[PDB]
């Protein structure tokens, strides 16, 4: 890692980690999420701001010093018309319109640069909110900016690159001596953003170092629901496939002859000129029951499923016994056994996986959907435990987890 | 011809002239038939199948069209070919391509099919009454032929009698995405083709024209075929240039006063008698759709609190209303409109929506599960929040309301209303005449006509009709004998055919003008109508005398 700013929350204390140790100033109005302290909350109030002051040999004043920045962010979807060309900035390192500033807007994160002279650079990155399912709304985004002085400033969006744009005109810099971590100039009164893991360099970030970066702050050794946050047991879980977003999870006949399959479409949610998604809150929702006195689920943990039928809970399971490979999956007031996967082999993740397993720990196989009859009921194949050898989109056990949230608008049924 | 007609006088009227009379009657229930088909079922095929509002697409009307060259094509042909082999033709066609018809998708060769089967049928008319003609004596020829015509009313009563029970939905020609079932145009198509299969099963017995024949040549034949004839009858009671100069010496030669006339008086018959039969359904809908119309209900600054709604509201318009908190579950839509509306949070579930239409509507945190309340029933909305769950596919409304079996109902009573008034032209003709009765009919419906301005009802309606249609089946059958006894029997064929065609154009005017002019008025088609009876009436008068 070895950075120049390393803002980290260690022992209910927001502090530098790096050897120069700048100071920390935090807000009244500044939360902080209690299942993971670094992960920050910011609105659009007054005292819902933080500073950073540097330390004057790390003051960024010079016109060929190349330098970066990462970060994660998260962004929630944008409501109302107002926050249309309305861009706030986020970020604030300018003194006397001279540094370098990270905003938003609707559907855009921003990265300017200006100099002395009142040259201005901007390299931007853009996502719809007119999508089926969209990877940058309301979830998890790791967002690293890299500028070189002399021929182009780059911004990578999870860990690949997304834009670039020349600086090399660009004269003398002379960048603020405080960090501002606050909203600023947002006419929507209620827009909030979370941020977490910023992190800065005094050098160029090539493309493997932030692929490195991108890894370590992955944190791979917990699942992950939708939005990118983590995975915790007794709390209801809707389903998404991935290989068919357009498809929910539905139950019949609860019992042991019952069965579970998948239909569609999903449905849509929309504001005119606003935003048009598909519906997220549908489907009979999951819950994982533990089989660590934490309430988070990490890898390589066996626990149990619960399907919510009616605001009443059944338990995941399968009998092996049935013919062919699938074990057509079921609901019982056996099988049950579930090992929740998230890193492959070695290195290799294919998004959150359930395996289940019998009692006596034979592999059944990974949870997926298959096509027996004109109904695609979830089955336990062992069809799938042999696909992932080729490190591909399994098309099948890769489940999605999406809790409630109010960063995404939707109300359930 | 003084040899033929005494030997044609001593066979007499038997068994014989009685089976070639139901053989051909058969013909001519098979051209009432696509009279129906063509103006009261393709007219109602194209109406949307999602709007209980739908007015008749006429698209269909090309097939009469086509019509009139059959009746010009194979109508003059059968004077150079014969009139057996020409009929057998022109019905043996119409039948395939009907059948054919049958088993279509898509509703572009569906109407070539039609179009098609018109240009086979439409030479069926001359040519079964010029056949028929050389057959009968000649004293006793006014009554059989005029019974002959009755045939022609009662295809279309059957036509329309046997419609309302397969297809009362209309809707049924532009869908071609439905499954394989909804196939009652199918089987309807399929059934309408059986006269005409019952008359080319039975046309093989039949044996030609003897007149003809004669004329011909090979005198031996027309001896043989009277003496079948004869002893039937005995037993019972113990090239074109050639047509285009036939078709010519029927117009510009010797007969040109008395085919002028003619044609005026047919074109005069079939513009009105063709207009009003259509007017009379779109009249009685029109008034249906009046009656409707005027109990609107107008909602104005409406506040709806944690309703919930289970019944169904029909006929109503709501502005500037403001239903917050609303629930709609298993209802139906029934013509209402919503405007300047502010819903809050409304649940909508399973709603069957017809008519139905959203506009300026401000739409805020809303579920609309499964539903039939598509986009393109929303004009000019905001949503906010709001969603769209899975909806039904398909177009749903309550048919029991919205159908057509107002309109061959009215139809089938039309036509029913000149069976008493046919068989007092039958036993008639041969004591007034083939000229007064022509004349006394058409002035006597022209009255009936400017009577109808005094009637808004659906039962003066549907008197009136009755009463036209009564005294209107006379003129048409003194109208066929007196043109089918002028012209020899070298033109005769010809002569009606082109009559025939012009009577086909005079109704795709009727059919256009007066089914155009609903809603608009109601005095100038019933003046026009009666304008153009009176004319005929009184030109009809301006013939030779047969008798
Ligand atoms: C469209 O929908 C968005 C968001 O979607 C909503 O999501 C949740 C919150 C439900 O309200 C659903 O019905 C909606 O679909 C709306 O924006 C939100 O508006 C609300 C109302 O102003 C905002 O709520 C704020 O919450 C602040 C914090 O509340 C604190 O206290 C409560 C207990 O009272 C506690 O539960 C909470 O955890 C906090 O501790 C509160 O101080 C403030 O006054 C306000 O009430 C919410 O923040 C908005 N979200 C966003 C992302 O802006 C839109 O208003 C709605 N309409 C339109 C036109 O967009
Ligand atoms: C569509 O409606 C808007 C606003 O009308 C709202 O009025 C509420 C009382 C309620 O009925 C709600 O359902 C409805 O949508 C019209 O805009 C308004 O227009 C007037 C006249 O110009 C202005 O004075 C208002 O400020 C303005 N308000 C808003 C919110 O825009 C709009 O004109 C109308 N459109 C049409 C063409 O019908
Ligand atoms: C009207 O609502 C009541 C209350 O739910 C319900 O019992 C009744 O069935 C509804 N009417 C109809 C016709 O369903």
């Amino acid at each position: 890692n070895t950075s120049i700013l390393n803002l980290r929350y260690e022992s209910n204390h927001l502090i530098d980690l790096s050897r120069y140790a700048s100071k920390i100033n935090i807000g009244s109005k500044v939360n902080f999420d209690p299942i993971d302290k670094n992960q920050i909350q910011l609105f659009n109030l007054e005292s819902s701001k933080i500073e950073v002051i540097l330390k004057n040999a790390i003051v960024y004043n010079s016109m060929y010093e190349n330098f970066s920045t990462s970060f994660w962010i998260r962004i929630p979807k944008y409501f109302n018309s107002i926050s249309l060309n309305n861009e706030y900035t986020i970020i604030n390192c300018m003194e006397n319109n001279s540094g370098w500033k990270v905003s938003l807007n609707y559907g855009e994160i921003i990265w300017t640069l200006q100099d002395t002279q009142e040259i201005k650079q901007r390299v931007v990155f853009k996502y719809s909110q007119m999508i089926n399912i969209s990877d940058y709304i309301n979830r998890w985004i790791f967002v690293t900016i890299t500028n070189n002085r002399l021929n182009n400033s780059k911004i990578y969006i999870n860990g690949r690159l997304i834009d670039q744009k020349p600086i090399s005109n660009l004269g003398n810099i002379h960048a603020s001596n405080n960090i501002m971590f606050k909203l600023d100039g947002c006419r929507d009164t209620h827009r909030y953003i979370w941020i977490k893991y910023f992190n800065l360099f005094d050098k160029e970030l090539n493309e493997k170092e932030i692929k490195d970066l991108y890894d370590n702050q992955s944190n791979s050794g917990i699942l992950k629901d939708f939005w990118g946050d983590y995975l915790q047991y007794d709390k209801p879980y809707y389903m998404l496939n991935l290989y068919d977003p357009n498809k929910y999870v539905d139950v019949n006949n609860v019992g042991i002859r019952g069965y579970m399959y998948l239909k569609g479409p999903r449905g849509s949610v929309m504001t005119t000129n606003i935003y048009l998604n598909s519906s997220l809150y549908r489907g009979t929702k999951f819950i994982i029951k533990k089989y660590n006195k934490d309430n988070i689920v990490r890898n390589n943990d066996r626990v149990y499923i619960n399907v919510v039928v009616k605001n009443k809970e059944y338990r995941l399971a399968t009998n092996a016994s049935q013919a062919g490979v699938e074990k057509i999956l079921s609901a019982l007031e056996l099988s049950q056994v579930v090992v929740m996967k998230s890193k492959n082999d070695q290195g290799i993740t294919n998004k959150c996986k359930m395996n289940l397993q019998d009692n006596n720990g034979n592999d059944i196989g990974f949870i997926g959907f298959h096509q027996f009859n004109n109904i695609a009921k979830l089955v336990a194949s062992n069809w799938y435990n042999r696909q992932i050898e080729r490190s591909s989109r399994t098309l099948g056990c890769s489940w999605e987890f999406i809790p409630v949230d109010d960063g995404w608008g939707e109300r359930p049924l | 011809a003084h040899q033929y007609e005494t030997i044609m006088d001593e066979c007499g009227h038997g068994r014989f002239q009685w089976i070639l009379f139901f053989v051909l009657g058969l013909a001519l229930m098979a051209d009432g038939v696509e009279v129906f088909v063509v103006s009261f079922a393709l007219p109602s095929a194209e109406k949307d199948m999602c709007l209980s509002s739908s007015k008749k697409g006429m698209l269909g009307m090309i097939v009469y069209l086509g019509m009139m060259a059959g009746a010009f094509i194979l109508g003059g042909l059968a004077d150079k070919l014969g009139r057996k082999r020409v009929l057998s033709m022109s019905l043996a066609v119409n039948a395939s391509f009907a059948s054919l018809s049958s088993f279509v998708q898509g509703y572009g060769a569906f109407l070539f099919c039609r179009l098609i089967s018109g240009i086979g049928i439409g030479g069926a008319l001359p040519i079964v009454f010029a056949y028929f003609s050389e057959f009968l004596s000649r004293e006793k020829r006014g009554e059989h032929l005029s019974w002959l015509g009755i045939f022609w009313m009662t295809g279309g009563l059957y036509a329309s009698a046997m419609a309302w029970s397969i297809i009362p939905h209309y809707g049924w020609g532009f869908s071609m995405g439905t499954n394989y079932h909804f196939h009652s145009w199918r089987v309807f198509v399929i059934v309408c083709a059986l006269p005409c299969t019952v008359s080319m099963v039975a046309l093989k017995f039949m044996p030609e024209s003897p007149r003809f024949l004669l004329e011909m040549g090979k005198h031996d034949e027309a001896w043989m075929i009277l003496k079948q004839v004869h002893d039937t009858n005995m037993r019972a009671k113990g090239i074109f240039k050639q047509v285009w100069d036939n078709a010519l010496y029927c117009v510009m030669g010797p007969y040109r006063m008395n085919t002028l006339i003619l044609a005026v008086v047919w074109f005069a018959m079939a513009f009105s008698y063709y207009g009003l039969t259509v007017w009379f359904p779109d009249m009685i809908r029109y008034f249906q759709d009046e009656e409707y119309k005027s109990k609107m209900k107008v909602f104005f600054g409406e506040h709806v609190y944690g309703a919930t709604i289970n019944f169904t509201m029909e006929n109503q318009i709501h502005q500037h209303g403001k239903l917050v908190n609303d629930k709609f579950t298993r209802m139906y839509f029934k013509h209402v409109l919503f405007e300047d509306t502010f819903f809050d949070e409304c649940y909508f579930e399973d709603v069957t929506s017809t008519d139905t239409y959203f506009k300026n509507c401000t739409i805020e945190s809303t579920i609309f599960y499964n539903t039939d309340l598509y986009e393109h029933k929303f004009i000019n909305c905001r949503f906010i929040n709001s969603t769209f769950l899975e909806q039904k596919e398909g177009c749903h409304m309550d048919l029991e309301q919205d159908n057509d079996f107002l309109i061959y109902l009215v139809s089938f009573l039309g036509s029913l209303s000149v069976l008493p008034g046919n068989i007092i032209s039958a036993l008639l003709m041969d004591r007034i005449g083939r000229l007064k009765m022509i004349g006394g009919s058409m002035l006597i419906s022209a009255v009936c006509c400017f009577f109808l301005f005094f009637g808004n009802s659906e039962s003066a309606m549907i008197g009136w009709q009755c009463l036209f249609c009564g005294t209107s089946i006379a003129a048409w059958n003194a109208l066929d004998v007196i043109t089918v006894e002028l012209y020899p029997t070298n033109q005769r064929a010809t002569a009606f055919g082109i009559l025939n065609g012009l009577c086909k154009f005079g109704a795709i005017l009727g059919n256009t003008i007066f089914a155009s002019f609903v809603g608009i008025t109601k005095v100038v088609p019933i003046l026009l109508a009666a304008a153009s009876l009176v004319g005929g009436g009184l030109i009809a008068l301006r013939l030779p005398e047969t008798r």
